[PDB]
Order: structure tokens, then C-alpha cells, then sequence
């Protein structure tokens, strides 16, 4: 039979069957209560609207998302999510197909088990494989060597790859992402009088940062020209009416992932801790890495990040290095198309935590051989 | 104890 | 039909057909397995890269030779080794085929005997015949007497020979060589800032030592005028960027063969050596010696040791004698060019070790009369 | 006059006059510049706190070791550190008093000559003399032969002595200490959920690895047992309440000195790089030095290392050699101690580098006769 390549993610849930081009359904990962009281009787009203559903009733909801950082905060959540994909947005039982998930690098162990027993006791599927988001960044690319820099919406993580080798000591995991940064434009925005407060505006304050913000080549400059000029004030019109213009907030958002001082975080940019993941890597394939520096994740889709990230590293790394940026247009998708790629494989098929091998290790087996 | 993949073949830059 | 001239050395395994005029395949002599993890499945990755392939993927390998200084420590090691080199390399099955090893003078017996029962039982090659690393190097010369200086990369022997009668009783065997100036040019570094620890790394301290060093005419004169100008400061680039600026390291890395103390050993130079490995001989061809001072090996390719060496023996020997150093172009080769001309020759067609007297006297026949 | 026996080190610098059994004043070496805005005026705040002020505002600051490995990486911060240790730990004026630095083996020469520069220059000492750090720690056991392994904050090194003989040939500097196993432990703390990213939290880290690691003396079982009973799970108290339990964290992040492929080091653990040590020495003295095998340094303090290391060494040792090691109950001051000794000594008071002897030869006068 075929494999189901879920890839939870935080932000939007990606799934699909397994040897396909693109996920069958995205939709965000969201359970709403409702919070107001409710007087039409018989109105055939739920008490939790999950996924899509939640993000056209969000007037009257409270939107909380399972999954903080990479890490699974709410398990019962979670686990209606996970019935929800199953069932209505793919409509095929889970006793009879495998299932691909993904998880963040680094992350704590309890989570991991505490997914592997869910998938193993309450969906009850024949077996079920947890692969680290970055090594399906790289597959979805065609390479076999590479430093993989995720910056999804939970964590950013910076996965160095040789040859198929990778190196564990290598590893940096940084937690800002994109919601740091719709938390960070949120309370810009307030400087012109725009207040959003409400959980269900976030996702206003959300889509005003993908459909406006952009990163600048270079900062100072642009800071310069949108305090004298006005060609970059772009409008934008809320769901109900009264427009508002973004100035200078527009490239100061997303800055926030080049200079993580502006939210109080202490650590370097995502320009520089990829440039440490890289000299922490031996000598003789620190060429190959710099060749080949692949982004993926929703939030390297900022437009014009691919330059400034290659005018940063080049301004870091020796002259004589090549430094080459990998950004394919379907950036978003990369960890899903990845996914699918490894489980179509025929030298993978025997890989899967089988059953039986579950019954007779306990949840623990997931950090054994079968990683 | 890590995973240890077992042994495959191929294949690379192909599919893509 | 033709006869394999193998030279298994220590650093670099040279082979070829014999007849001809340079070995058929040069490549280093090392056996690295993997020792990272390793994610990407299916990528058809081995479980250990031999000679010139294990160059080329040696930053995710630990490379280690299998030859220590002229003794073989890892016998699997050199048999896989061997196999590499018959198969791979030269593509001839050895079960058509007659072989020449090289050995150094003063090795154990037991290397030897294992050498001859390898060759005889998993190669089961036609018939194996073992000489001694220095006699080759003078028959490449053309001459028949002289004496010489075969500076390895393992082990420095330092044999006499006139008129075709070897002096057993002259042969002086020291175990400074290549691999002990990398090892101190690699402790030197530590001087300036640059750190080479890996075993990966010792490679790239090999190429700078090869590409820069050089043997100074006069030690303290070349020290005092490292210290004042800087017309020495040669810059290198590693495998990188990074470029590296080697003072006078340049000179002080070779001097240690003229000066052991360096390394903490307490014997006296190559220039010394030979000096005392000529006293011992007869009084009456002492003059043949003296004029006929042969150099071999990859260590004697420093340029300007052809000036140091006859200076010091100069300095050494008496007045009347003249000193000549023959030094020819084709140095690192010169041990497998003579051996080839060893096989070519219709006399020597009787000297090898047939298969059939190895089964009637066990591996200890090459002690015996087929030396 | 009294001599002033500083000692750099690299995590605490140690001070105090010579002749006395404990430093006066002992300190971290951090420095670290205010982070965020400040809005209270007059408040007297100050553009940098150094040593132990900054582990009480840490929670403010970034602090930033000046010392990496052994070497300076940040020279005007040094100056500011030992600027504090004179004027304001001791109080005592430099113009009045002889000063005894301490550096690793091995190190960098422009950081010595850097270091005397200053001492002559800004602090306009009478003379000052620089020591190998294990030196002073043999002086401190009251030997005087033996092989010292002084597993620093910073670097481990191991130099063998004999007879007062110092071999040269024989010291085997590794660059795991203190400080890599402090990231480490930060870095398998996130495999129960506990998070350390700021610089401050390094410290707090690293009182967790003080209070509570030790070094197990069977590896395979420990790791067995503290996986079936929870005999082993100690909590702490982090610095604002919520205790954290530690479990087979305990001995994993010390086990790192033995095995350092777990942070992806290649060399061998402190176990076996001891040994060979000492089989680089002479065939006669190896008996000597198995018996008087001295700890030093730091972090040679983990409970249970002086069981296992000598476990380790008697596993690799011939069976009739007896393997003693000292493990004086006063450790971390060793050095400082054997640099008091020094410093009182009648027969050292000529090797003193004074400063008319700077003045005709310049700072390179430390690598001359006065070493
Ligand atoms: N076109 C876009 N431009 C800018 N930001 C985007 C865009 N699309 C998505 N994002 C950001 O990326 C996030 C989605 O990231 P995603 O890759 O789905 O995370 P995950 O790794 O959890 O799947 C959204 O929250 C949004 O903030
Ligand atoms: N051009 C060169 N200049 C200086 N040193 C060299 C050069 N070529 C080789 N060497 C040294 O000689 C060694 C190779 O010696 P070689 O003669 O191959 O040893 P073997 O006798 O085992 O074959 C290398 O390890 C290198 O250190
Ligand atoms: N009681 C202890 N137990 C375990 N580790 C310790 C202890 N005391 C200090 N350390 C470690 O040793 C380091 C201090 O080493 P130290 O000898 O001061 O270095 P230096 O040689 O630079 O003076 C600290 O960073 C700490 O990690
Ligand atoms: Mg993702
Ligand atoms: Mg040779
Ligand atoms: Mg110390």
C-alpha cells in the first residue's frame, strides 16, 4: 500500500500521500473553543472548531496553537489535529498505512515517545517512522551534501550535511521563527496607532507580514530612505474597511531574524550562526558547505532574503570561497516533497518501526536502531 | 544505539 | 608473460607492469572507515574508502597508513591494500602474474614470512620474490658500487655495496623519516597559531611540508636572517581560505635530519650516518664510496640537500677524497625503476620463489637460498 | 619585597602573594558590557563589570571570557582584568612588586611577548617571569619527577618530568577541558526539556556540572542501571525555583574526558593520551612515571576520576608496573601553590627577567635565556 507523509510542523499541517508532488491538504493547525455563549438553539454547534474551519469562525473563537516551539505543548490537541487529518481531510483510516512524521532537531525525547505511543495505541497504524526536518530539505533538493537552513514557524534550525554523513556536533538550533516575528510586527505596528490584541487578530497581523514585509539588502539605507522619501508606504485594507499604511515597518519585521536583539534575544543572526555551524565542521569540507547552502522552511520566503544572506556570508566567510545560495521556488513544500521522496524508496521500506517490534520494546524503541 | 542505514544503491539528482 | 613489480613502501604504494619506465598507479597508502553517523539512505556508502579515494572524502574519514616505519602493524589493513591495488589499479588477476615486493634491510622475520604467505595463499600469485629496498635504487643509477642513502618515508637505511658484494656488516638503519618531520612541522605550526590535529589534517600539513620546506646550505646563517627580514614569509593557502604565512618553520621542519635532537632522538644525522656507515667498510673502497654517494627515496627531494649533504661530508671526510653526490631527477622512483629493470632481466628468471617450493618448505623459504 | 604570583588560567584567575598556602583573591575572568537600554539616571552605572561583580548583575550583562583555549583572544579586556586583580583584589601598586605569570605549554609565542610587553609597559612591573603550568604543579606535590596531567578550564596538557629533566618530546597538549564540557552538558540538558541559550545561563550550567556530575567508573553499567531503578536523579534548585532533575546526565557530561568522540573530537580520551606520554619518554624512566602519576587542574576534581583513570591505565599498562595516582585533596590551587614554592625559592631569585634586560633586548627576551 501506500505511505502517509504527514509533517506536523508548527504553523500549518502538511500531508499527503506518499510519491506526489505536493501535499494534498494544508490547513492551519489551530483548535478554537468558542468563548461567547451562544442563544440560537439547535444551530448544530461544536464545541472545538479544528484546522481550516477555525480560521473563518475566528471572530468568535479562541485560537490556541498545540505546538510552541517544535515541541508539543498539549497532547490532546495535538491528537485532534492528527484525527482531523486522518479522517476528514484525506479520508483514509489509519489501519492501513504507514505514516512518515517529523520532527525538529534537538528536541526532548518525551515528545518523540509520547507521539510514536499515540500513533501506535490510538490511531493504530502498521508503522510509523520520525525523520529530523532537515534530512527531507535536503532530499527535496537532489543534493547529497549541504548545510540545510530550516527556519520554519516554530524554531530555525541549521542541519550540516556531508555526503550523506551528518555531524551531530554541528547542530544549531535557534528558537526564534516566524511567530517571534508576528509577535515583534504585531508590536511595531502599534507605533502608527493600530492596535491588534486579540488572538484572532494575530492571524490579521499574520497575513499583513506575508503579503507586505520584505528584507532589506541593506539596513541603514533603507532605514535612511523610508525616513525621508514615501515611495515604500504600501496600504493594506482589514476585513472590514479602513485602511492602513505600513511604513518603515515593512522591513524592520523580518530584520528581526538578521539582528535577534530586537525581540531581547541574545544570539546571532541567522547570517552568523550558519557561518558557526560551518566552522565547527572539519577543514576539508568546509568548501562543499559553503557551495552548497541550501534554505527551506515557510519563512526564508521573504522577498529578498537569498541576497542579503549571500552578502552577509560572503562578507564573513574567506574571499576566496564560492558562496552559492540554494533557494527553490517551492520552498515551502521542501521538508514535505522531501518526505515523500524518502518513503517512495525501495532501500527504506524495511526501516519502518514495525508493530510488533513496538509490543515488545515499549515506546522507547524509537531511539534505538530504528532512530 | 543510533540508526544505522542499511545498504542501499542509489540514487541522486535524478528524481529532482 | 610479465612480471608485477609492486613496491609497497610506506606512504605511497607504487606498481606497475615491469619493463617500463614510471609506475602504472601512485596513490597513498591509507584505509579510512567512516566515523560519523551517516542519515541519507541509500547513497551507497562502504564501509572503508582505500588509497586515493579515502584523499578525496577525508573529512568525514580517519584515516590510519597500515604500515608504521617499514613494519606492517595491520595485516587486514594491508590486504585489503593489496587487493586494491591488483584489482582496481592495474585490473590483472594475480593468478597470471609474478610479483616483486620491496623490503627494508633489518625488518622482522615474521613481516617477511606473513608478506610471502599473503601473497602465496589469498593472492595465490604464480611465484613472489622479495629484495631489499637500497639495491634496487642502485640498480636504477647504473652503476655497481656506491652507497646509499634510501630516505623513506618510513624508516632511512643506509646500505654500502661494491662491486656487487653488499657489506651486511655496514648497513645502518635509522628511523627518522618523513612521517617524523610531518609530525614535527605539525608541532612547529603550534607556534604561530595554526592548530592540525586531526588525522586529516596531518595531510594538509604533508602538502605545505612538501610544497614550502626547503634544507637550508647553513643553519644559523639562514636562522639570523629569517629573524631580521622577511624576504622567507611564503604564504599558503589551505583548503579553505585562511592563507597561512610560514617563516622560518620553512628551513627548521627538514633540518631535523642533520640534527635528530630536534625530535628528541638521539642518533646523528643522514650527514653522519653515512660517514660512519663508510668507516666501516674495508679501507681500499673507500674512495669508490666517497665518490659514488648515491640519493633515493621521497625524502631526499628537499631542494638544496644535494649542496648540505656534500658539504657536511666534506666537512667530514679527509681532504684528498673527492665527494660526489648523485642525486637524479627521477628520486621518488628510483627504487621501483630499479626494480623493474631487476625483473626485466633474463638472468635473474631463476631467482623467484616457484609455488611448488613454498609448498614443500612452508613460508619460511625466503630465509632459505631465494633470499 | 614580596613577588606577586598571578595566575591567568582561563575560567578563575588565582592570586596572592608568594609564600602562603591559598590565593588572596580568587575570581571568575569575565567581562562583560551592559545589554540593554537604562533608564534610570544617575544610577551609577558603569561601561563594564569584571570578575566576581559580573556573577551578581549577570542577569543584565554579556559576559565574554577574554581567554579561549589558553591563548588571548581579546587583549584590552585582559589588560582590564588584570588591571582589577592589582588595584583593586590586592591593592597592591605594581611599581613595587616582581610578577610570576603562568602559560600553558605549547602555547602561541605572540601571546607571551604580548603579555611581558604589558607587564613592562601599562603595569611597569620590576620584573617579571613566566612558568609552565605543571611545573608548578609537580613543585606543589613535593616531587620531583612524575608526568602531571593538568586538566585546566581551558586545556589539558600532560608534561612528563623526570629528575627535573623536562622531555620536550613528550608533551601532549588536547584542547578539551572545563569549557567543553560545560556546552556539552548545556547541549544533553535539552533531552529533558531544560533550555540554556544566554550567556548567562552558561553559568548556571556550570554550577549544575560543579554540584552535581561525576565520573563513573564503569560506563556500560551506569548507563544500564540508570535506565531500569531512579536511584541515581538528584535535583537542584535553579536559580528562580523550578527544580530540574538530572538524570544519566550525571555521568555522561564527565564521560566526555575519556571519550572525546561524543563532542565529535577525534584524539583519545585523558586515559590514553597519558600513556602514550609516557611511551614517548625513555625505556628506564617508565617505571618512575607509572608510579608517580600526579592530577592537577580544575576539573580533575570530578568524584571518582582518580578510580577510574587509574582503572583505565592499569587496563593499559604492563601488568607488573604499579600504577599509583596522586590526587592531592587541594587540586584547583596546585598550581598557584607550586608557583608560591617557586617564588620563594633563594635559587630563583636571579632568573627574574629585569627590566633593563627588556629594554636592551625587547619583548622577545622571554624566549632568550631567561625563559
Ligand atoms: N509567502 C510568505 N512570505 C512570508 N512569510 C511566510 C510566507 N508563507 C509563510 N510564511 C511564514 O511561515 C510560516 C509557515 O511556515 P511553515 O514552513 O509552514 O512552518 P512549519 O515548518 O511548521 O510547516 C507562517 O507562519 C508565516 O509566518
Ligand atoms: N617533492 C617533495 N618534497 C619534499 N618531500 C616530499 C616530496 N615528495 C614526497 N615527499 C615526502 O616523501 C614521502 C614519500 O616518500 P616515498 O619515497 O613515497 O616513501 P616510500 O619509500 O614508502 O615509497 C612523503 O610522505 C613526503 O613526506
Ligand atoms: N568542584 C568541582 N567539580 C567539578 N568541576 C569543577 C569543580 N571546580 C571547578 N571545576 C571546573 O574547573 C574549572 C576551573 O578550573 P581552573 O583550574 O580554575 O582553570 P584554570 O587552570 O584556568 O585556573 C571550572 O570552569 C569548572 O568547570
Ligand atoms: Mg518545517
Ligand atoms: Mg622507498
Ligand atoms: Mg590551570
Amino acid at each position: 500500500t501506500t505511505a502517509l507523509v504527514c509533517d506536523n510542523g508548527s504553523g500549518l499541517v502538511k500531508a499527503g500521500f506518499a510519491g506526489d508532488d505536493a501535499p494534498r491538504a494544508v490547513f492551519p493547525s489551530i483548535v478554537g473553543r468558542p468563548r461567547h455563549q451562544g442563544v440560537m438553539v439547535g444551530m448544530g454547534q461544536k464545541d472545538s472548531y479544528v484546522g481550516d474551519e477555525a480560521q473563518s469562525k475566528r471572530g468568535i473563537l479562541t485560537l490556541k496553537y498545540p505546538i510552541e516551539h517544535g515541541i508539543i505543548t498539549n497532547w490532546d490537541d495535538m491528537e485532534k489535529i492528527w484525527h482531523h487529518t486522518f479522517y476528514n481531510e484525506l479520508r483514509v483510516a489509519p489501519e492501513e498505512h504507514p505514516t512518515l512524521l517529523t520532527e525538529a532537531p534537538l528536541n526532548p525525547k518525551a515528545n518523540r515517545e509520547k507521539m510514536t505511543q499515540i500513533m501506535f495505541e490510538t490511531f493504530n497504524v502498521p508503522a510509523m517512522y520520525v525523520a529530523i526536518q532537515a534530512v527531507l530539505s535536503l532530499y527535496a533538493s537532489g543534493r547529497t551534501t549541504g548545510i540545510v537552513l530550516d527556519s520554519g514557524d516554530g524554531v530555525t534550525h541549521n542541519v550540516p550535511i556531508y555526503e550523506g554523513y551528518a555531524l551531530p556536533h554541528a547542530i544549531m538550533r535557534l528558537d526564534l521563527a516566524g511567530r517571534d516575528l508576528t509577535d515583534y510586527l504585531m508590536k511595531i505596528l502599534t507605533e502608527r496607532g493600530y492596535s491588534f490584541v486579540t488572538t484572532a487578530e494575530r492571524e490579521i497581523v499574520r497575513d499583513i507580514k506575508e503579503k507586505l514585509c520584505y528584507v532589506a539588502l541593506d539596513f541603514e539605507n533603507e532605514m535612511a530612505t523610508a525616513a525621508s522619501s514615501s515611495s515604500l508606504e504600501k496600504s493594506y485594507e482589514l476585513p472590514d474597511g479602513q485602511v492602513i499604511t505600513i511604513g518603515n515597518e515593512r522591513f524592520r519585521c523580518p530584520e528581526t531574524l538578521f539582528q535577534p536583539s530586537f525581540i531581547g534575544m541574545e544570539s546571532a543572526g541567522i547570517h552568523e550562526t550558519t557561518y558557526n555551524s560551518i566552522m565547527k565542521c572539519d577543514i576539508d569540507i568546509r568548501k562543499d558547505l559553503y557551495a552548497n547552502n541550501v534554505l527551506s522552511g515557510g519563512t526564508t520566503m521573504y522577498p529578498g532574503i537569498a541576497d542579503r544572506m549571500q552578502k552577509e556570508i560572503t562578507a564573513l566567510a574567506p574571499s576566496t570561497m564560492k558562496i552559492k545560495i540554494i533557494a527553490p521556488p517551492e520552498r515551502k513544500y521542501s521538508v514535505w516533497i522531501g518526505g515523500s521522496i524518502l518513503a517512495s524508496l525501495s532501500t527504506f521500506q524495511q526501516m519502518w518501526i514495525s508493530k510488533q517490534e513496538y509490543d515488545e520494546a515499549g515506546p522507547s524503541i524509537v531511539h534505538r536502531k530504528c532512530f | 544505539v543510533p540508526p544505522k542505514i542499511p545498504d542501499g544503491e542509489r540514487v541522486d539528482f535524478d528524481d529532482i
